[PDB]
RNA sequence: GCUUGUGCUGUCUUCGUCCA
């Protein structure tokens, strides 16, 4: 079902030059050298400094032309509060454990920095990010 | 020539009011007062008692080319 | 009155002010540091004069890039406007008359000599600047 | 020839009902009428 | 569930409130109200005589634009849907104007009150043109000297303002909702600070200014509209609202019976 | 008008000189084949008699 | 008697709820 | 002449706006001169 | 000019006396729609139409062998909107999405997942863009050595006909080379090619419709402190230029070699005035917001430049006659209200005000010069080249 | 000279339907809707009407040209609804919500008056 | 002036507008052009009825 | 009145424009992209004057080279109840809905020039020749071709 | 018994329009 799962706590929020878009540095709480950069929006999930966040990613959310979700129906999503969807533009294979995996949420930009024994299952063409606080 | 029946931008009746005017600024009030006094507050309709120019008294001074 | 060639050796201050020795809005006036006194000769009556009668239409022309002057002085010659009173007993080959001719809302001190406000060629429009649809680019 | 050109003429039906016109040609029976006060003719029926 | 709340009320406008509506329902009527309630003006201008120093085109056009009362047009039928032949008493009104200046001095002036009503539809309130007053002489419409006579003959039909803006009841409709900017449906331009550049709306009053320490609320939509309606006087103002809902209803039931027809 | 013809034509007689403060409008001039041969007297000018 | 002639404590009871110099007042004639 | 009351009552709003603005005008630039020389 | 002015269109018969035109083509035949007229000539044979609709077609004339770039960009208000709508913090909502998605006639009828699922579902103007845009296109482009999580938002990536990342703007969809005009056309051929001209215009100018943009008095007008290191920076200028011009008054001023000592003055006085000017200017725009209209066309490149920024809010600078300051039309001075050998900035032609701030009679009747200048070169020269371009041709 | 009629804008030829409903085959269960002589008036409304349904998974509407008086509809809902039931369901529906608006108003105007 | 370059038939000139809903090889044309403007078809047996409606 | 020159795209009705929110449409929309390049700052200035004098009654005084600036007018323009700077906020006419930015908007003095479509608009198919050599004749009157 | 008619100057000059 899921294919990552993790705490991390925010070293640094930068809202630059954007209102609505901020970009969030974090490190993994049990792994370290884990990093996660992020751009999330600000109006529907506002975050601050030092916050704690359980950021998981999914291929699916199940337990091609979109529609409203009916209420009846549930999903992977009802358990978190901040829920986006990417593509993987770049599966990085560098260093002897230093793996990096970019993905593009509509233009909204993660890189997630690890070893290849977590990150060996991100090379996918499509990812979930599932946030909760 | 003559004033505009109505405002160009909204269409507010304009025609009925400029011997009201001209009878205002007789009295003494300001233009903006007259305005004022004659509920004309958009500046739209305000632009088209305020700018207008009466030319048919001009055209009226020649004499008629029919009897 | 003076003409060309004697303006050669005369001097002249620009204002009546400038006879008698920190605003982001206000404009800038030169120094004249050069000498440490003058003696002035002749004073400007008002430095607008040196406009002719289709650039004195323009409403603040020192605030425009000058080729748009130059153009605007060329074009105010082709608007439509009451250009006689008697255009009904004269028989001209073309004419063209306006049906509700207005007199501008911002006008300089020039335009009281042109007759300006009382055979005017416009109307005041009601402009706002937008991309609406695209059918104004 | 029709006995009605350069006739002045009336419109009794349609979008230009109680206009009067001129008609200028007449082939069968689409008449063509000039409108005294918009500048331009138009095709119209006889019946009309 | 939709409720209506009148602040000010007038015969020529009406200021009220529309609440749990849908923002296209408001605009929608807003639209209606503005150019598709019928009404009656000069149509045809049938000139006798005109020696005045006014083009013949040009008085038409004034004559056009003048505000005729139009609250029995509803019974009155479209020239276009009318069987008679030329023009009759079911489809159109005739007015008739006749002016001159008697004396060898002097100026006299043309207004919208000499214009007499001469045949109609029978007992409806239709044809005169709107006077504010009793002694109110009305719209100017021209100016004549010595031996300058004008006669005309009009023909008042009914008719809506996608066809000329002639017809339209209204003048100006204000509209507005949101006046604190909750709803962030606008990004606000400023120099130094947008709280302080900016003027109040004159309903920023009627609505709780937001709390400094409330976080944007993306489950909102638009509520509650403010729209004040004024008429030329050819309608008084809530005989417009009124007619503009039933012309909206009218269009949806229209679309329904070719929906069922299409079967 | 300049009576200087289109033929050998040269940019110095169609500038706009230092001596012409006062005397011609700096702006208005036509576009084309007679740019600054044709001039317009300023507001106040006069012609001597 | 205008506002001049009143009191100067009084005009200053006269308070909003300056002239300009490019803010004329309409004419129709004009001169020449 | 013969001239008409409009034409008689615009030539009054005439003269009293010219005196108005020869008043006005000229006292604004008085003091906007004074307040640009004291600076 | 050149054989992209005349191009062999499709007739749509529409009402009232004007000639119709896709603003793209506007470029290729220097057009615009504030008086202009064109010609229209129409086939008579059967071999002449195929010839027509087969050579001289628009689609086949988008790229140029001139310089081997496309000729046809997205320009004005479509640029502007496409800068706008394609920043990170742009957020369209489900029923402007479906509206937007509508107006493509590409589309294939299947809506794009949103970028954002809970808790509201929120698209991005980059997926938009992406609908318009055909698949099978990859375009990479690196600006200012930017990496892969681009934290300016610039560069560009498209995989598969899909933003990644980076502003849309002139350097992806105006003309020049190597930009998505160019992939496209050399990929899929002229009639996607056309339809993806269409395609942009469409989605672009409807969301620009609902979201609006305009440009007023207040987008000149830059703070006190701009306004105050504007100043500075001129007078220290000003100060610089009176040093110049006592050290060439003592012989104490060094001689450009291959120039004499009064030609060396100037240009160094020149340098200095323009140096000031530049530094001005970058001062005002630097100060610029954002949401500064000016700065926001001038960023899509459809309009406007950093030296209309500079003569609008800063200093309109140096006039120059005929390559040289404001000469001496007067005995030893340019205008009677100057004193003789005179060699100041503002006695010789430097305009130290604003257009937002006014210009002075002097400064106007310089610029004025400078302006007539302009239109005597332009009016001269146009002679000597058609000639030598019927000179080549033949 | 090159002026249409303006009654065009609202006046349906004889020959010109009102309505007219051909079927979207890309995805199932949609029609496209062709509206002549109609505005955004009424395009708008119905919209945002039918957005509100439950059963309705897509709806939209363009005005090709301003020049010419017609808009047309994409109209998509699920499996067991059809979308022209749907849309005459919406129709029904803002009839009844002018009619209460109106009847609202009416009451209103009496008190005050 | 008249061998290498001469006044032809079949022409027309007015003012060009912007259109924003017009494709990029389209070019829209008034009525009264394309009412004097013609071209000669040749009547076959795939045109024929299409023709004759024409010449109705 | 500034050089700014155009030709009429497309005309909509009072429904269609954007309106503010006391209901004022303009008669007029032009683009933002005619200001920047050609820098005619003198249209807004004038805009601006034009608005206030028209709130106040007055008419703007736009003589050149006088003590005029930008802040004063914008002082008077604040104090009759609307924004410094000439913006206002604005609906779309289509939806309702305000528009993201917001409009420069009041009153310029427009001019209509002597160069109309209709007086320009001319097509030929066949017609008069010339004697001589047989070619169609030059000029819109006579019927004539393009060259 | 009564029937619908079938075309256009030349040569200069000036002022303008859109590019350049
Ligand atoms: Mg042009
Ligand atoms: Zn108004
Ligand atoms: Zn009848």
């Amino acid at each position: 079902s899921a294919l990552f799962d993790d705490i991390f706590t925010v070293q640094t929020v930068d809202n630059g030059r954007y209102n609505k878009v901020s970009r969030i540095i974090g490190i993994s709480t049990t792994n370290s050298a884990i990093k996660l950069t992020l751009d999330i929006n600000n109006e529907m999930f506002p975050v601050s400094q030092d916050d704690s966040l359980t950021v998981t990613l999914a291929n699916s959310l199940s337990l091609k032309s979109w529609r409203p979700p009916k209420p009846t129906d549930k999903s992977l999503a009802d358990d978190y509060d901040y829920v986006m969807f990417g593509t993987v533009y770049k599966f990085e294979e560098g260093d002897e454990d230093k793996i990096k995996v970019y993905v593009s949420f509509g233009g909204l930009l993660m890189c997630l920095e690890g070893g290849y024994k977590s990150l060996a299952s991100l090379k996918q063409d499509n990812l979930y990010i599932l946030i909760r606080r | 020539m003559i004033i505009p029946v109505r405002c160009f931008s909204c269409g507010k009746v304009v025609g009925d009011k400029w011997d009201a005017y001209l009878r205002l600024l007789e009295e003494g009030k300001q233009e903006g007062d007259a305005l004022d006094e004659l509920k004309l507050k958009r500046y739209c309709c305000r632009r088209m008692v305020l700018t207008h120019v009466d030319l048919i008294e001009k055209f009226l001074r020649y004499n008629p080319l029919e009897k | 009155y003076v003409d060309g060639e004697e303006e050669e050796t005369i001097m002249i201050a620009m204002t009546p002010e400038d006879l008698q020795t920190n605003d982001t809005a206000k404009r800038i006036k030169p120094e004249m540091s050069t000498s440490s006194h003058h003696t002035f000769t002749h004073c400007e009556i008002h430095p607008s004069m040196i406009l002719g009668v289709a650039a004195s239409i323009i409403p603040f022309p020192d605030h425009n890039q000058s080729p748009r002057n130059t153009y605007q002085s060329a074009m105010g010659k082709q608007a439509m406007g009451v250009f006689l009173t008697n255009y009904n007993v004269r028989m001209d080959t073309m004419a063209n008359i306006l049906y509700y001719p207005q007199k501008p809302l911002a006008k300089t001190q020039a335009m009281e000599y042109l007759k300006f406000r009382e055979l005017p060629a416009g109307q005041n429009a009601i402009v706002a600047i937008a991309c609406y649809s695209g059918y104004n680019q | 020839r029709d006995p009605t050109l350069n006739k002045t003429v009336k419109i009794r039906q349609g979008g230009y009902k109680g206009k009067i016109g001129i008609v200028k040609e007449a082939n069968g029976d689409r008449f063509r009428v000039e409108l005294h006060n918009p500048n331009k003719t138009i095709p119209i029926p006889c019946s009309f | 569930e939709p409720k209506v709340n009148i602040i000010n009320a007038q015969d020529d406008e009406v200021e009220l409130m529309l609440s749990d509506v849908n923002l296209s329902l408001a605009n929608s009527l807003r639209r209606t109200m503005l150019a598709e309630v019928p009404t009656l003006a000069i149509d045809l201008v049938e000139i006798k005589m005109n020696t005045s120093v006014l083009a013949d085109e040009f008085i038409s056009h004034r004559l056009g634009l003048i505000p005729l009362v139009s609250e029995d047009v509803e019974e009155m039928k479209y020239s276009r849907d009318c069987t008679c032949e030329d023009y009759c008493d079911e489809c159109s009104v005739v007015l008739e104007l006749s002016a001159r200046h008697e004396g060898e001095e002097g100026t006299t002036d043309v207004y919208s009150s000499s214009l007499i009503k001469v045949s109609g539809p029978g007992n409806l309130n239709v044809g005169e043109p709107v006077r504010r007053d009793d002694y109110d002489q009305g719209i100017l419409l021209c100016k004549l000297r010595n031996h300058q006579e004008l006669n005309i003959r009009c023909i008042a039909k009914k008719g809506i303002a996608k066809e000329h803006a002639k017809w339209s009841p209204c003048s100006a409709i204000a509209f507005e909702y949101d006046p604190h900017n909750k709803l962030k449906h606008t990004d606000f331009w400023f120099e130094v600070d947008a709280k302080k550049e900016w003027p109040d709306s004159k309903y920023a009053t009627w609505e709780e200014p937001p709390k400094p320490g409330e976080v944007f609320d993306y489950k909102a939509k638009p509520n509650r509209f403010y729209m004040t309606v004024e008429t030329t006087g050819s309608l008084k103002a809530n005989q417009v609202f009124s007619r503009g809902i039933k012309t909206l209803q009218e269009k949806l039931a229209n679309v329904l019976f070719e929906l069922e027809n299409s079967r | 008008n300049t009576p200087i013809g289109r033929d050998g034509k040269l940019a110095k007689p169609r500038q706009l000189h230092n001596t012409h403060w006062g005397l011609v409008c700096p702006a208005e001039t036509p576009e084309g084949q007679a740019c600054g041969l044709v001039k317009n007297l300023s507001l106040l000018s006069g012609i001597s008699i | 008697l205008a506002i001049e002639n009143l009191h100067p404590d009084d005009r200053l009871l006269l308070v909003d709820p300056s002239p300009v110099f490019f803010l004329r007042r309409p004419q129709y004639v004009s001169d020449g | 002449v013969v001239a008409s009351k409009a034409s008689s009552s615009m030539l009054k709003i005439d003269q009293r706006n010219k005196k108005l603005n020869n008043r006005f005008i000229r006292k604004a630039e008085m003091a906007a001169v004074e307040k640009r020389k004291l600076r | 000019l050149h054989k992209m002015s005349m191009m062999a269109h499709r007739v749509k018969v529409m009402p009232y006396s004007t000639f119709r035109l896709n603003l793209s083509v506007t470029s290729p035949y220097n057009a615009d729609f504030d008086g202009d007229e064109m010609n229209l000539h129409v086939p008579q044979s059967e071999e002449t139409r195929a010839e027509l609709s087969q050579l001289c077609a628009v689609p086949l004339q988008i790229v140029s062998p001139q310089s081997n770039k496309p000729v046809m960009g997205i320009v004005q208000d479509t640029l502007c909107g496409v800068r706008k709508m394609t920043l990170r913090d742009t957020f369209i909502e489900y029923e402007q999405v479906m509206n937007m998605l509508f107006w493509v006639p590409s589309w294939d009828g299947v809506v794009p997942q949103p970028a954002i699922l809970k808790p509201k579902p929120l698209w991005t103007g980059k997926q938009l863009l992406s609908i318009a845009i055909p698949s099978g296109i990859h375009l990479q482009r690196t600006d200012g050595g930017n990496s892969l999580l681009s934290p300016k938002d610039n560069g560009m990536l498209i995989v598969d006909g899909k933003v990644m990342f980076g502003v849309v703007d002139k350097k992806t969809v105006g003309s020049g080379g190597g930009g998505l005009i160019h992939t496209v056309m050399r990929e899929k051929g002229p009639k996607i090619c056309a339809e993806l001209f269409g395609n942009i215009q469409k989605v672009v100018n409807y969301w620009l419709l609902h979201n609006g943009f305009s440009i007023g008095i207040g987008d000149a007008i830059a703070d006190a402190s701009t306004m105050k290191e504007i100043t500075h920076a001129i007078s220290s200028a000003k100060e610089q230029v009176q040093e110049i011009i006592y050290k060439a008054q003592h012989n104490e001023l060094e001689l450009k070699p291959g120039m004499t000592l009064r030609e060396s003055f100037e240009g160094e006085v020149s340098r200095t005035l323009n140096d000031a000017r530049d530094s001005a200017g970058r001062s005002a725009e630097m100060n610029l917001k954002d949401l500064n209209n000016v700065k926001q066309m001038v960023s899509a490149g459809s309009k406007g430049s950093f030296i209309n920024i500079a003569q609008m809010s800063a200093c309109v600078g140096q006039q120059m006659v005929e390559g040289k300051r404001i000469a001496f039309g007067f005995a030893d001075r340019s205008l009677p209200h100057f004193t003789k050998d005179d060699f100041s900035p503002e006695s010789k032609g430097f305009v130290e005000n604003s257009y937002l701030r006014g210009l002075t009679p002097q400064e106007f009747f310089f610029h004025a010069m400078a302006g007539r200048e302009g239109l005597i070169d332009t009016a001269v020269k146009t002679a000597e080249t058609g000639y030598i371009q019927r000179r080549l041709v033949k | 000279m090159n002026a249409p009629d303006r009654f065009e804008l609202f006046i349906l030829p004889d020959d010109v339907p009102k309505l007219k409903i051909t079927p979207d085959s890309r995805v199932p269960n949609c029609i496209i809707i062709k509206f002549e002589r109609e505005d955004h008036t009424l395009a708008n409304l119905l919209r945002e009407e039918l957005a509100l349904y439950p059963d309705v998974t897509f709806v939209a509407y363009k005005v090709e040209h301003p020049l010419f008086a017609n808009f047309v509809m994409r109209l998509q809902t699920e499996e067991g609804t059809r979308p022209k039931q749907a849309l005459e369901r919406a129709c029904a529906s803002i009839i009844n919500k002018l009619k209460t608006l109106d009847h609202k108003f009416n009451e209103e105007w009496n008190i005050k008056n | 002036g008249n061998l290498m370059g001469k006044r032809v038939d079949f022409s027309a000139r007015t003012v060009i507008s912007g259109d924003p809903n017009l494709e990029l090889d389209q070019v829209g044309v008034p009525i009264s052009i394309a009412k004097t403007l013609s071209y000669p078809e040749t009547v076959t047996q795939y045109n024929i009825h299409r023709l004759t409606e024409y010449v109705r | 009145r500034h050089g700014q020159k155009g030709t009429i795209g497309v005309t909509y009705r009072h429904e269609d424009m954007p309106f503010s929110a006391e209901g004022i449409v303009p008669d007029l929309i032009i683009n933002p992209h005619a200001i920047p390049s050609r820098m005619t700052v003198a249209h807004l200035i004038e805009c601006l004057l034009s608005k206030v004098g028209s709130i106040r009654g007055y008419e703007g005084d736009a003589t050149p080279f006088t003590d005029l600036t930008v802040d004063a007018v914008s002082n008077l323009l604040r104090d009759n109840g609307y924004q410094s700077r000439g913006f206002e906020v604005m609906y779309n006419g289509h939806t309702g809905k305000k528009l993201m930015a917001q409009v420069f908007f009041g009153p310029t003095y427009y001019q209509r020039l002597r160069h109309m479509v209709d007086d320009k608009i001319h097509a030929r198919a066949r017609g008069p020749v010339q004697v001589l050599t047989r070619q169609p004749v030059e000029g819109r009157s006579r019927d004539g071709g393009l060259r």
